[PDB]
């Protein structure tokens, strides 16, 4: 009601106009879920109906959060975000806590609700304009505007920075070790606590939060046994580039030696030091693929030799904070998926494989979709920024089902490839 | 009258200013009509002459046309239109007939000169100033500004769409089951009310608008039952396009062809079968639209063919949210596919067709999928649902396609069904080197400048071979070298190439390309028992490379 806050004056980065991203047609199911959600928002004054004097837009999708509960709207604030928040990060720039990744566990609390209090500058409300679609363009679309701090916008947590701190002060002083990072509206909180301790320390923070500001979190784990998630209780004390083993073929075969020589050849791009010359020799005949040729004493020396140069990594570790990180996925098998995060090719800051073998949920789109997110958290936790994705899926196909299996608050940037993977193997 | 509607605030572009576009002193003659038309217009309350404190000015134009018995005014605020803001994009999307539902009765009501009955923001009025002067020498510069929405300014339609939308609100609040769409300056009201019982409401509506000054000139809702909108032709229970004629004659020019293809596509929405391959392929040249496009027999063959279908009229039914949408697809021929979405047993709702223009050489299964998609998308956009598919391909063929793809896909519920062209993997390579079969070290290259090449090879049994080649680049010879190894091979064969390309293509498990070499490479594989292509980086110094490479010195050396 009637008693509010002051307005931190936001403004679009000079030489930029407001966004006009077009609204992705949505299934009816979601259209309805959106008119519901949206209307209470009109009734609680959070968002207000608008006229044609305003021509902007920034997409919305409905999504069902926390293991299939009821719908939550999501505004794809990427473009706007980009436009205002980029230069706004130079100002109200929140900082990134290195130590974080080092903490045994990082749990994640959605502090989204909060932002729904500080009001928004009358003039900036102009851009928060989202348009909810009507099947088959039968209706003109229920156009809204935003009065409070929209959730997706990145200007919002910078604004709600002030309030959010003090809410935490007394907690931080009693819990100094507990590191608390804030990204978009998500509370990444980590410790080196024995799991149970960390569990508690968190809900302690859950409760505290509620006292101090009716800032409400989700009751992730009650006394009941459930097959539901174990909480995003991350553990960045487990991460590495261990599985890229050159085959251990005792029965080396002409084929083999080729395959091996092959692997070592592009590999030589991420490890300019290795040499396969000495191996391309034991293969110089024009024999049947299936025949053994391990001989060259001088060679068993190079197999072994290069074999371990893998473990011991390269210079590719210059986290340039100016260049933006690129995430990249490769479909690998019946559950295997892999990524690589890098700024300049072969100068990959980190890489990893995702695993969840098609069983009780075989949708590739799903497995991919998930991974894109499990890929993200990391990047956030570590660099404190979303990597641009290189999705190996059809545009049109993804543009349709990401919004389904999706259970996250932010939306990374992405692009789809249509270029076969030489990079396909076991790694 | 005018409408008592809440005006909508408009403002010129940031850092802009009202136009000063002065005008060319039109003939004293129609200079009179500008007046007599303007006086009444001013007297209707649409204009209010003010010439002092308003330096802005636009050009008045005037003339008569389109079976009329009177003068008409012309004025284009184009400069003003340039200095104005961008409003909401009224309708960045028309509805698709296949999505509407059946109603008992409908009616369209022309919304008079709608734009006038509405009032422009009390301030912008200034920026809509015009000057009508009196004779070649004396004109006190009589100036008038607008009050209602200018006839050809940028805001009008958006504002207007909105205003009316407001005006209809309470009525449709009191009358909820009478569907209304608007749009241009046309109001389409429809429902499930008996003809008379329907004209009942239309009157309640018709006066409601009369309340807000929106004189609807429709007497008893006078409207043609066959509505002519966006090419479609609609009725309360059915819809379809109707004036489509393939002009037959000699002197077939580019434009005529382009036109011809558009024409067909459109028909295709409802007309089950239309092909457009050959005719579509021909226009593949650049803008010489004026010249002649010699349609071969292959094209002429399809034209006259669609001409046959396009001759006998087809009709589509409407959506019934009470029933499951269904989509059945068939590979009509080559890269051309077709599909239909029905609700019940045999009344077509919507028809379409996917075409493999995409990349270059594509698998068919892949193709099915790429089509299952376009369909999926289209449905969302219309019925808000996803149709269950009727797909011509067994479950085991597909289930082995996607599991192998490097890309991801999603298979909505579809049931397999039997019909002609059947979707299945023609050939299929092996997974590890076949023991026994003759490892064949394929190779060859060509000299681009001299365009001469040589494909050839060296099995593992002392067996070599080669062929001189004219007009072939390294990529062609490469596959061609695979071609050889496939002729000279036997049932089970192990090939090995230097090529990344050929390695690629052969692996795409393609078919029916526009590349005979390929078509043939495919054909062998098809006719084969156990292939196993392989890849060793060319020039890497593998003897298998070194050698088949050394054969090349027979062409020249470097
Ligand atoms: C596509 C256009 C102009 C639609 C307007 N339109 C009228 C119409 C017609 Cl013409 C045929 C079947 C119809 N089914 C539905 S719903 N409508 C309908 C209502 C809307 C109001």
């Amino acid at each position: 009601p009637i008693s509010p806050i002051e307005t931190v004056p936001v403004k679009l980065k000079p030489g930029m106009d407001g966004p006009k991203v077009k609204q992705w047609p949505l299934t009816e199911e979601k259209i309805k879920a959106l008119v519901e959600i949206c209307t209470e928002m009109e009734k609680e004054g959070k968002i207000s109906k608008i006229g044609p004097e305003n021509p902007y837009n920034t997409p919305v999708f409905a999504i069902k959060k926390k293991d299939s509960t009821k719908w939550r709207k999501l505004v794809d604030f990427r473009e706007l975000n980009k436009r205002t928040q980029d230069f706004w990060e130079v100002q109200l720039g929140i900082p990134h806590p290195a130590g974080l990744k080092k903490k045994k566990s990082v749990t994640v609390l959605d502090v989204g609700d909060a932002y729904f209090s500080v009001p928004l500058d009358e003039d900036f409300r102009k851009y928060t304009a989202f348009t909810i679609p009507s099947i088959n363009n039968e209706t003109p679309g229920i156009r809204y505007q935003y009065n409070v701090l929209p959730q997706g916008w990145k200007g919002s947590p910078a604004i709600f920075q002030s309030s959010m701190t003090k809410i935490l002060e007394p907690f931080k002083k009693q819990n100094p070790d507990i590191v608390i990072y804030q990204y978009m509206d998500d509370l990444y909180v980590g410790s080196d606590l024995e799991i149970g301790q960390h569990r508690t320390k968190i809900e302690e923070l859950r409760q505290h939060l509620l006292r101090w500001g009716l800032t409400t979190p989700d009751k992730k784990h009650q006394k009941e046994p459930p097959f539901l998630w174990m909480g995003y209780e991350l553990h960045p004390d487990k991460w590495t580039v261990q599985p890229i083993v050159l085959p251990e073929k005792d029965s080396w075969t002409v084929n083999d030696i080729q395959k091996l020589v092959g692997k070592l050849n592009w590999a030589s791009q991420i490890y300019p030091g290795i040499k396969v010359r000495q191996l391309s020799k034991l293969l110089r005949g024009t024999k049947a693929l299936t025949e053994v040729i391990p001989l060259t004493e001088e060679a068993e020396l190079e197999l072994a030799e290069n074999r371990e140069i893998l473990k011991e990594p390269v210079h590719g570790v210059y986290y340039d904070p100016s260049k933006d990180l690129i995430a990249e996925i490769q479909k690998q098998g019946q559950g295997q998926w892999t990524y690589q995060i890098y700024q300049e090719p072969f100068k990959n800051l980190k890489t990893g494989k995702y695993a969840r073998m098609r069983g009780a949920h075989t949708n590739d789109v799903k497995q991919l979709t998930e991974a894109v997110q499990k890929i993200t958290t990391e990047s956030i936790v570590i660099w404190g920024k979303t990597p641009k994705f290189k999705l190996p899926i059809q545009k049109e196909t993804w543009e349709t089902w990401w919004t389904e299996y999706w259970q996250a608050t932010w939306i990374p940037e992405w692009e789809f490839v249509n270029t076969p993977p030489l990079v396909k193997l076991w790694y | 009258p005018i409408s008592p509607i809440e005006t909508v605030p408009v403002k010129l572009k940031p850092g802009m200013d009202g136009p000063k576009v002065k005008q060319w002193p039109l003939t004293e003659e129609k200079i009179k009509a500008l007046v007599e038309i303007c006086t009444e217009m001013e007297k209707e309350g649409k204009i209010s002459k003010i010439g002092p404190e308003n330096p802005y000015n636009t050009p008045v134009f005037a003339i008569k046309k389109k079976d009329s018995t009177k003068w008409r005014k012309l004025v284009d605020f184009r400069e003003l239109n340039k200095r104005t803001q961008d409003f909401w994009e009224v309708q960045l999307g028309i509805p698709h007939p296949a999505g509407l539902k059946k109603k008992k009765s409908v009616t369209v009501l022309d919304v008079g000169d709608a734009y006038f009955s509405v009032p422009l923001d009390e301030d912008f009025r200034k920026y809509t100033a015009f000057t009508i002067p009196s004779i070649n020498n004396e004109t006190p510069g009589i100036r008038y500004q607008y009050n209602v929405l200018p006839q050809g300014w940028k805001g009008s339609p958006a504002i207007f769409q909105s205003s009316m939308t407001k005006i209809l609100e309470p009525f449709k609040k009191q009358n909820p089951d009478i569907v209304i769409y608007q749009y241009m300056d046309d109001l389409y009201v429809g429902s499930d009310l008996e003809i008379g019982q329907h004209r009942t409401k239309i009157e309640e509506l018709r006066q409601h608008l009369l309340r807000w000054g929106l004189t609807t000139p429709d007497k008893k809702h006078q409207k043609e039952p066959p509505f002519l909108w966006m090419g479609y032709e609609l009725h309360p229970d059915k819809w379809t396009v109707q004036p489509i004629v393939l002009p037959e004659k000699d002197s077939w020019t580019v434009n005529d062809i382009q036109k011809l293809v558009g024409k067909l596509n459109w028909a295709s929405q409802i007309y089950p079968g239309i092909k457009v391959r050959q005719l579509s392929k021909l226009l593949r040249g650049t803008k010489a639209l004026t010249e002649v496009i010699p349609l071969t027999e292959e094209a002429e063959l399809e034209l006259a063919e669609n001409r046959e279908i396009l001759k006998e009229p087809v009709h589509g039914v409407y959506y019934d949210p009470s029933k499951d949408l269904i989509a059945e697809i068939q590979k009509q021929g080559q890269g051309q596919w077709t599909y239909q979405i029905y609700q019940e047993p045999f009344k077509n709702l919507k028809t379409g067709k996917y075409a493999r223009m995409r990349g270059a050489h594509t698998n068919d299964v892949k193709q099915l999928t790429e089509a299952v998609q376009k369909i999926t998308t289209e449905s969302i956009v219309i019925w808000g649902k996803t149709p269950k598919f009727k797909l011509p391909i067994q479950k085991e063929t597909w289930e082995t396609w996607w599991t192998e793809y490097w890309q991801a896909t999603w298979i909505p519920e579809w049931e397999f069904v039997n019909t002609p062209p059947l979707v299945k993997l023609w050939y299929q390579l092996e997974k590890e080197p076949i023991v026994g079969a003759e490892t064949f070290y394929v190779d060859g290259a060509a000299n681009r400048e001299t365009k001469l090449g040589k494909a050839g090879y060296v099995t593992n049994k002392g067996r070599q071979k080669v062929v001189p080649l004219t007009n072939t680049t390294n990529q062609k010879t490469e596959l061609q070298a695979i071609y050889l190894a496939l002729q000279d091979s036997g049932l089970e064969v192990n090939i090995v190439t230097d090529s990344q390309y050929a390695l690629g293509i052969i692996q795409a498990q393609p078919d029916k390309s526009e590349s005979e070499l390929v078509n043939q490479i495919i054909e062998q594989l098809i006719k084969k028992e156990k292939v196993y292509l392989a890849w060793v980086p060319a020039h890497k110094g593998i003897g298998g490379n070194e050698q088949v490479d050394k054969l090349v010195s027979a062409g020249i050396r470097k």
